């Protein structure tokens, strides 16, 4: 559905084009990112789409198409324009409620090992490396997480 | 297949394919024409209305026979979309032929389980279907009633789900007439938890729970007319779980074993399986150890009825029994002690007595007495001297009593029943010992498998105890479904009209258990030594004929055995024979012989009688039975019950054959239709406001803002109001939210889905976080 109206200022487009160069892994600097790089670019620019939402803008790509397929800034810009047109990303209260499902006692704390396992098995499975890096020094003296704090934490930055 | 792929080869026996489903929704059907009309033979028949003149409808049956009937008679068929429905509480027309035909149609497709609102119905297939494998166990695991077809594995999971959510003990109450499928389903509930446990003594706890039943059945089950594997004792199995729902432990409580069977058999029945399994000569060593022949007709105690059953391979079953003991970790000494005592019982009945020349018994030979005493670690002379001349205390000395032949014959029988019953209790205590772990318990799921309702040509004390339990359990269902249910609605201030479903058996139960009742009169009569069978019969009649509606004169038939009264039970009128209830109740034993048993050289035997005491103590069989039954019932009252109603299809053990009047009689006396009506008409699900707010705030947190105190009821009102649900499906009580049928299930589907969306949007933001960290690094270099 590449037929989208670009409602970004001439300023906005230049700022995105500037972050875009940083992901340019090409030898000759032909200003192209792979299809696999797209998700990381959207994320760098402020959006937090789901794996599924990214594959939706990428027109459901093949495995060795994510690694081989190239895209210029002009084909990337509508993708960012569409992704930014979704703001039902979940409120703070929604996230807290989602994690409060694992607080077996309702004290406001979930076991650190439990939250890790949840993020790595349910929904869109996160890698052991992704959850290690994300749960880095987040656990208290008891090795458990204040999920209201973890939510505030991930929401900011 | 799609959703049905997880079940494998079982899927066509659980849920019909979409391709099969749509073929049904195109079948010919006219709302007006296509109906149900009664039949004197086959209860009800499908028909197409031809014409009607004078409130007399004419139509053609499914057998092609024209007939004309009145007003009430004609009942509406349910449209083809409802064909083989999984929950009958979801049918547009709920009446007797609609329930019967939905069961018949499903059964015809070998779909034996059907939901009936909050409970389940199952019809005996008389055929083993590929629906009880580990692949199916895994397929049902965690599924909600919606995403999974009816099955005992489903009932089992739903019971486990409520256990962890409510942090409360649950019970699975499997009802049915002798032959219906209670034991079959009890063992499948056990299989479910044991298989699940195997995923995340000699065998493991799971192998031991599974092996507990083949062991007890060898000794406590027997072939009767209605069941080749009848349960002659009732049991309650508690499957214990830890806080996280991990299998911890299990325990078995057994109830009144049919002691009579050990030494007595009616025309069409066998003694306990074990006798014939041993006699199979599969393990020849057992016959050499037991000093027995391979012929049951050489053993008077066991050869009165039948000795072989077509459906039973006693050689294969002996192997099953012997292995069950190995898995439960019984020692060789323990196993052989049970075998030697079974053989000793066999020899005991072959002990013959004659009168001393010129009214005292003396042995008519000693060969079988020598064999019995050898196995029982006794001196044969002491045993024969002890049976013929028992010692009775004369204050500060001991005087021997005389015994005629009938008295000795009675005594050897009684001692044999005592050894057997006590050896059974030993085995239950021994099994419980292996099943007891050091592991912690939070809750349990108790399964109840009672001896089913039976009617023989000869009904005695044994049958009254058995049928009394069935009556008591049926009334537990009635009280729970129709009494408490409606009292809850009123208690909570839910606008409700009380409904008399005509499901109350208190009248009958009272005739049996209450003071001056059958059991009370029997227990009172046990106190008087002058009392006879006729004095008891006289007391019963005086106190109840023309006074207690359920107590009637016997309905005796020419050639068929004598009866003394007829009791109108829930499942039918039973003609009882009161001969020998007094001896049966007091159960007197020759204490001189019981003393030789205590001083036995067989470790097992002395242990069975060490504790020995009993009188007319002053505790009777009926008194202890009423006591244990009330203890069961009040303990079940503190559990969340789940009912499984087993229906026997026919009296010929024929697979796939339904006897319309027999299936109908069962659906009526069980109150299946009434139980579906209360689910439909009432509010089957309900949750405390605190628990509702907790569990479903996730569905829309904005309805219950986090800042302020929101009254728990106003929170529930605004939350449910905010949802895309039918706002007529819930009502507000003083302490709970009441839900019309199916709303809780939808709330759970909505919750499961919403939870997964949140996890993904949490993970989406986590991904955004990890990526922006790596972007900051790019900005550095
Ligand atoms: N679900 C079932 N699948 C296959 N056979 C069954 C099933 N239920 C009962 N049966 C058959 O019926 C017989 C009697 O069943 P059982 O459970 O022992 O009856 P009861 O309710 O008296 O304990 C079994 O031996 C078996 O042949
Ligand atoms: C049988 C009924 C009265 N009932 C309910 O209608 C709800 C119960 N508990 C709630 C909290 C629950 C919701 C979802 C899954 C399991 C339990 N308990 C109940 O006993
Ligand atoms: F015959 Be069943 F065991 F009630
Ligand atoms: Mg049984």
């Amino acid at each position: 559905p590449s037929k989208i109206k670009i409602e970004f200022t001439p300023e906005q487009i230049e700022e995105f084009k500037e972050a875009f160069t940083l992901f340019d892994r090409t030898p000759k600097c032909e200003m192209k990112i792979t299809y696999g790089q797209c998700g990381d670019v959207l994320r760098a620019l402020g959006q937090n789409p789901t794996q599924a939402e990214v594959l939706r803008v990428l027109g459901k790509p093949k495995q060795e198409e994510l690694n081989s397929k190239m895209m210029d800034f002009d084909t990337f810009l509508p993708m960012l324009q569409h992704i930014s047109k979704n703001k039902d990303t979940g409120t703070y209260e929604d996230f807290v409620e989602g994690l409060r499902v694992f607080d077996k006692e309702g004290n406001g704390t979930v076991m650190g090992a439990e939250l890790r396992h949840v993020l790595a098995t349910l929904g869109e499975k996160l890698t052991e490396d992704e959850v290690e890096k994300l749960m880095a020094g987040q656990e208290d003296s008891n090795g458990c997480i204040n999920y209201e704090a973890f939510v505030k934490h991930i929401m900011a930055g | 297949d799609a959703e049905m792929a997880a079940f494998g080869e079982a899927a066509p026996y659980l849920r019909k394919s979409e391709k099969e489903r749509l073929e049904a929704q195109t079948r010919p059907f006219d709302l007006k024409k296509d109906v149900f009309v009664p039949d004197d033979k086959e209860e009800f028949v499908k028909a197409t209305i031809l014409s009607r003149e004078g409130g007399k409808v004419t139509a053609e049956t499914e057998h092609g026979k024209t007939v004309t009937v009145k007003e009430d008679q004609v009942l509406q068929q349910n449209p083809p979309k409802f064909d083989k429905i999984e929950d009958m509480a979801m049918l547009t027309f709920l009446h007797e032929p609609a329930v019967l035909y939905n069961l018949k149609e499903r059964y015809a497709s070998w779909m034996i389980y059907t939901y009936s609102g909050l409970f389940c119905v199952t019809i005996n297939p008389y055929k083993w279907l590929p629906v009880y494998n580990a692949e199916v166990v895994a397929a049902y695991r965690g599924k909600k009633r919606s995403e999974a077809p009816p099955h005992i594995f489903s009932i089992s999971d739903n019971a486990y789900q409520y256990m962890l959510t409510d942090r409360e003990n649950q019970s699975i109450l499997i009802t049915g007439e002798s032959g219906a499928g209670k034991t079959v389903n009890t063992k499948r509930v056990i299989q479910y938890f044991a298989v699940i446990a195997a995923i995340g003594g000699k065998g493991t706890l799971e192998d031991q729970i599974i092996q507990a039943n083949p062991a007890l059945e060898a000794f406590g089950n027997a072939k009767t007319v209605r069941n080749d594997n009848s349960s002659r004792f009732g049991k309650f199995i508690r499957i214990h779980f830890g806080a996280t729902g991990k299998l911890a432990s299990a325990d078995i409580e057994t109830y009144l074993l049919e002691k009579s069977r050990v030494i007595f058999q009616l025309k069409a029945e066998r003694d306990y399986h074990i006798f014939y399994q041993i006699l199979s000569n599969k393990k020849p060593e057992l016959l050499d150890m037991l000093l027995i022949t391979n012929n049951p007709y050489d053993y008077a105690f066991i050869s009165q009825g039948e000795t072989t059953v077509a459906s039973i391979d006693d050689a294969e079953e002996l192997m099953a029994t012997d292995n069950a003991f190995d898995v439960l970790g019984f020692t060789t000494e323990e196993k052989n002690s049970m075998y030697k005592l079974t053989g000793a019982i066999m020899h005991f009945g072959n002990m013959k007595f004659k009168l001393k020349q010129r009214e005292q018994a003396e042995p008519d030979g000693t060969e079988e007495a020598d064999k019995s005493a050898y196995l029982m670690g006794l001196n044969s002379a002491d045993l024969l001297k002890g049976l013929c001349h028992p010692r009775v205390k004369v204050g500060n000395e001991y005087v021997t009593k005389g015994q005629n032949v009938q008295q000795v014959v009675y005594a050897k029988g009684a001692l044999a029943k005592a050894v057997y019953e006590r050896m059974f209790n030993w085995m239950v205590t021994r099994i419980n010992a292996t099943l007891e772990t050091k592991q912690p318990r939070q809750y349990f799921i108790g399964v109840l498998d009672i001896a089913g309702f039976e009617i023989f040509d000869f009904n005695s004390f044994e049958q009254l105890c058995i049928n009394f339990t069935n009556e008591k359990l049926q009334q537990f269902f009635n009280h729970h479904m129709f009494v408490l249910e409606q009292e809850e609605y009123k208690k909570e201030g839910i606008e409700w009209e009380f409904i008399d479903f005509g499901m109350d058996l208190q009248a009958c139960i009272d005739l049996i258990e209450k003071p001056m009742g059958i059991m009370s009169i029997l227990e009172e009569e046990c106190m008087f030594p002058k009392a006879t069978d006729m004095t008891f019969k006289a007391k019963l009649f005086d106190n109840h004929l023309g006074k207690s509606s359920n107590f009637q004169k016997p309905r005796n038939i020419k050639g068929k055995p004598e009866a003394h009264f007829s009791l109108i039970h829930y499942a039918g009128t039973v003609d009882y024979n009161i001969i020998g209830w007094l001896q049966k109740n007091k159960d007197p034993l020759n204490e001189t012989v019981v003393d030789l048993y205590k001083k036995s050289s067989l470790k097992m035997l002395s242990s069975l009688f060490a504790n020995y005491a009993g009188f007319d103590s002053f505790q009777t069989v009926s008194a202890l039975h009423r006591e244990n039954l009330n203890k069961l019932m009040t303990n079940l009252r503190s559990t969340h019950p789940h009912f499984v109603r087993c229906i026997i299809p026919n009296e010929t053990k024929s697979p796939g054959v339904i006897d319309n009047p027999l299936v109908m009689h069962q659906l009526r006396c069980n109150g299946v239709l009434e139980g579906i009506r209360i689910c439909r008409k009432g509010f089957p699900n309900r949750i405390l406001y605190g628990d509702f707010r907790q569990r479903y705030r996730i569905l829309n947190p904005a309805a219950i803002p986090e800042g302020q105190f929101i009254d728990s009821r106003k929170g529930a009102e605004k939350l449910l109001g905010s949802l895309d649900i039918d706002h007529n499906q819930y009502k507000f009580g003083h302490t709970k939210v009441f839900f019309k049928a199916g709303l809780l299930g939808l709330l759970e589907e909505m919750r499961d889905e919403r939870l997964s969306r949140i996890i993904t949007r949490i993970q989406a933001q986590s991904r955004g976080v990890l990526s922006r960290m790596e972007f900051k690094k790019l900005l550095e270099r």
